[PDB]
C-alpha cells in the first residue's frame, strides 16, 4: 500500500503542527521512494531541519533544500539529480505534492505544495503525491510568504518520518 | 487562475493600520509600535464564493512624505481609512487622506471604507455617531475595529473588496 | 533629491542577469543557480560626477510567463538586454525581448543596452561582431561582460544610465 | 572637547569594518553623552551586540534599539526618553549622525547614519555628530539594504567603544 509520510512544521521554532501525505508509489515508485527515505533520513540526509524557502500566496509552499538550506541545493537517493518518472498525476488542486526541478531530468529532493490549481505545470513537474491531514497547516504557511516567495519568519521542517 | 485585488490602508501614524493588516494577514497581534514604511502583503480569500488573491499595501501616515503618496494613490484599487476612536486629531486627518485620494485619482467615487480603530479601549474620544454621521455624508462604509481583541478585521477588508467589486 | 532611474534586467534563463545584479550591488559573484522569481535592488552611484540611485528590477527570463512581462516592461525606464556568448539561442531570444519591450511601450525608441555576459568562458559560440553589428542595427550600445570577473558590469549599468537621462534630454 | 567613539560592524557575524564618529558635545553635550556612553558600555547597557535594523540605499542606516532588538525599543542614559536638545546641525550630506525619534522630544537610543543630505529631516531629528573614518564601511552596509529598509544579511555592532 501507498506509504505516508509526516513533517512537524516549526515556525521560528514554534510547533505550527503536523501536515502528512499520500505518496503515490503505485503510479510513480521511484518518485515516491526518493521523498519516502528523505523524509526518515535512513540514507543519513534529507529533509529533517530544512527549510521551506518559498512560499507565495495563492500559489504553493515549496522546500527540501537540505545540502544548502538557501533554494539551490538539494539531492535525491540516486545521486543529485534523477530524471523525470512520469507525468500521468496533474496538478488539480490544494494538497498536490509534487517535484520541483530546474527543467527537463532535474529532480532532487525540493518540492511543492500546491494551495491553488496549477494546470501550467502539468507535464513539466513530476506529481507524486498529495497532503492526507494536516492540509491547515500548509495553509497556515502561506501567512508567511510573499509575492516573489521570500518568507517573514523561519518555517521548519522540526522533525519528520514514516508512519 | 484567481481574480488578484490591490487593497491600500492609509491614515495617520499610530491608528493601527499595521496592526489591522497584520491581523487579517497573521492572525498575530502587535502591541509593539513599530511605524511603517511601506510594507506589501498577499492573502488567498474566498468572499461570497469566489477565491481571491488580495494584494494589500500598508502605508505610512507621515505628512512629510504625502507627495509620494500619490504613487499608491495611482495603483491602488480601494481605500482602507483607519482612524482610532481614542485619537480625534487621526480622525480630522480622515478628511484629508480622503480629498487626497479622490484627487490623486480624479475621481468623487473611489472604493473606501472608514474603520474607527481599538475600540477595546475604556477611553473613547471619537464617537460612534461621529464615525457614522461622517461615512454618511460621504457614502460609504462605517466600521468600529480592534487588533487587540480581533474585532471587524476581516469585515473591513471584504466589505472593501466587495465594495471594489460593486463599483467594478 | 538624487535622480532615480528603474532599470530592468531581461533575457532568457541562466544568462547571467542576476549574477551581474548581485555584482553589482554586493560585489560577488554567486556561482549557484538559484533561477529567479522577480527580485528589487536599490544602489546609489556616481555617474559623470552626479550622485543618482539606481533601483533595478531581475527578472524571470522563464519562457511560460512570458505575456506577463509586460506589466514591468511598462514601468521600467532602460533595460539591460541579456544574452551569454556561450549560448546561441539566448543570443536569438534577444529580438524578442526588444520587441516584446518596445510592443509594450509602444515606442520604438526605448533605452536600452545589449549585453554579451560570461565573456570568461573559452568555449563561445556568439562573435563580438555579431553582437555588434546588432547592436548597432537597434541604434543601442553592445557591453561584452563577466559577472565572474567583473568585467563590464560597472560599464554595462552606468550605460544604461547615460541611456535614459539622453532620451530624457538632460 | 567633541569625543571620538567607535562601532566595529560584523556581516552575518563576519568583522566588516571599524566606523567612528565625532560627537558634536559642543553643541548637543546631553545627546552626545548618551550616545558616548551607550558606546562604552559605560552605565551597563548599550550598543554592543546590536543590529542595524534599516538600511535604506540612498538615504540612511539605522540602528540603536538593544532593548528589543525589532526597531521599536532603545532607552537612554536619561530615562526612557529625553528632549529634543536643539536643531542647530542639519542633514547635510552623508555621514551625518542624528537621532531617530517618534514625535518630538521621544529621543532614546535609536540613530541613523546619513549616506546622503536628508534636508526634509531638518528641525525635527537632532543632529549631533558625524562619520570621521570608515565612511566606506558604512556604504558597504547599504549593499545588505532595500526599498523599505529591510536588511538582507544580519549588520551589527559587534564592538564599540570610545577612542
Ligand atoms: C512571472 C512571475 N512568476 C510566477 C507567477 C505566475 C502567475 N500566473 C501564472 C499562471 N496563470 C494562470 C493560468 C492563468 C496566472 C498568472 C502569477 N504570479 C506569479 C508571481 C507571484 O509573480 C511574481 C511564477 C513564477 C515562477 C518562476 C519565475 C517567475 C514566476 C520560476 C523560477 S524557477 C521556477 N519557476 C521553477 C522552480 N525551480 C526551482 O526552484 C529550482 C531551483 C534550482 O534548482 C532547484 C530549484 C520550481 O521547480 N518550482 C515548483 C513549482 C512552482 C515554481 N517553483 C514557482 O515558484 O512558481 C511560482 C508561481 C507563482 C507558481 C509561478
Ligand atoms: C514615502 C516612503 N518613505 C520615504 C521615502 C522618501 C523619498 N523622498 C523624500 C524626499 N524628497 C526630497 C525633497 C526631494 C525625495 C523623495 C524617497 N523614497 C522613500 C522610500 C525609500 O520609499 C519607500 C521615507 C520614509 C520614512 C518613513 C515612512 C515612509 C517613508 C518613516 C517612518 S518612521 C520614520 N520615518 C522616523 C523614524 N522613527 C522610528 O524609526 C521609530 C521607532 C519606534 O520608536 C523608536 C523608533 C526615524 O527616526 N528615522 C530616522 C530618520 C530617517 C527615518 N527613520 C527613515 O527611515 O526615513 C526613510 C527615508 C527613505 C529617508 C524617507
Ligand atoms: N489597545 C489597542 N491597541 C492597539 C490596537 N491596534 C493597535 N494597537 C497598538 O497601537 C499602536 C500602534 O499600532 P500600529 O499598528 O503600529 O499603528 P500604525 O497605524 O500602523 N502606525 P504607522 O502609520 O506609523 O505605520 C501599537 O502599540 C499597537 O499595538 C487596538 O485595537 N487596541
Ligand atoms: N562563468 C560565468 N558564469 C556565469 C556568469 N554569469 C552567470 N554565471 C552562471 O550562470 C548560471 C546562471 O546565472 P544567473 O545569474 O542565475 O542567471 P539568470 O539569467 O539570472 N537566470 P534566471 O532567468 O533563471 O533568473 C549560474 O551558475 C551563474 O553562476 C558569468 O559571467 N560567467
Ligand atoms: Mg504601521
Ligand atoms: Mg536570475
Amino acid at each position: 500500500v501507498n506509504p505516508t509520510v509526516f513533517f512537524d512544521i516549526a515556525v521560528d521554532g514554534e510547533p505550527l503542527g503536523r501536515v502528512s501525505f499520500e505518496l503515490f508509489a503505485d503510479k510513480v515508485p521511484k518518485t515516491a521512494e526518493n521523498f519516502r527515505a528523505l523524509s526518515t533520513g535512513e540514507k543519513g540526509f534529507g529533509y529533517k531541519g530544512s527549510c521551506f524557502h518559498r512560499i507565495i500566496p495563492g500559489f504553493m509552499c515549496q522546500g527540501g533544500d537540505f545540502t544548502r538550506h538557501n533554494g539551490t541545493g538539494g539531492k535525491s537517493i540516486y545521486g543529485e539529480k534523477f530524471e523525470d518518472e512520469n507525468f500521468i498525476l496533474k496538478h488539480t488542486g490544494p494538497g498536490i505534492l509534487s517535484m520541483a526541478n530546474a527543467g527537463p531530468n532535474t529532480n532532487g529532493s525540493q518540492f511543492f505544495i500546491c494551495t491553488a490549481k496549477t494546470e501550467w505545470l502539468d507535464g513539466k513537474h513530476v506529481v507524486f503525491g498529495k497532503v492526507k491531514e494536516g492540509m491547515n497547516i500548509v495553509e497556515a504557511m502561506e501567512r508567511f510568504g510573499s509575492r516573489n516567495g521570500k518568507t517573514s519568519k523561519k518555517i521548519t521542517i522540526a522533525d519528520c518520518g514514516q508512519l | 487562475g484567481m481574480t488578484e485585488y490591490k487593497l491600500v490602508v492609509v491614515g495617520a501614524d499610530g491608528v493601527g493600520k499595521s496592526a489591522l493588516t497584520i491581523q487579517l494577514i497573521q492572525n498575530h497581534f502587535v502591541d509593539e509600535y513599530d511605524p511603517t514604511i511601506e510594507d506589501s502583503y498577499r492573502k488567498q480569500v474566498v468572499i461570497d464564493g469566489e477565491t481571491c488573491l488580495l494584494d494589500i499595501l500598508d502605508t505610512a501616515g507621515q505628512e512629510e512624505y504625502s507627495a509620494m503618496r500619490d504613487q499608491y494613490m495611482r495603483t491602488g484599487e480601494g481605500f482602507l481609512c483607519v482612524f482610532a476612536i481614542n485619537n480625534t486629531k487621526s480622525f480630522e486627518d480622515i478628511h484629508h487622506y480622503r480629498e487626497q485620494i479622490k484627487r490623486v485619482k480624479d475621481s468623487e467615487d473611489v472604493p473606501m471604507v472608514l474603520v474607527g480603530n481599538k475600540c477595546d479601549l475604556p477611553s473613547r474620544t471619537v464617537d460612534t455617531k461621529q464615525a457614522q454621521d461622517l461615512a454618511r455624508s460621504y457614502g460609504i462604509p462605517f466600521i468600529e475595529t480592534s487588533a487587540k481583541t480581533r474585532q471587524g478585521v476581516d469585515d473591513a477588508f471584504y466589505t472593501l473588496v466587495r465594495e471594489i467589486r460593486k463599483h467594478k
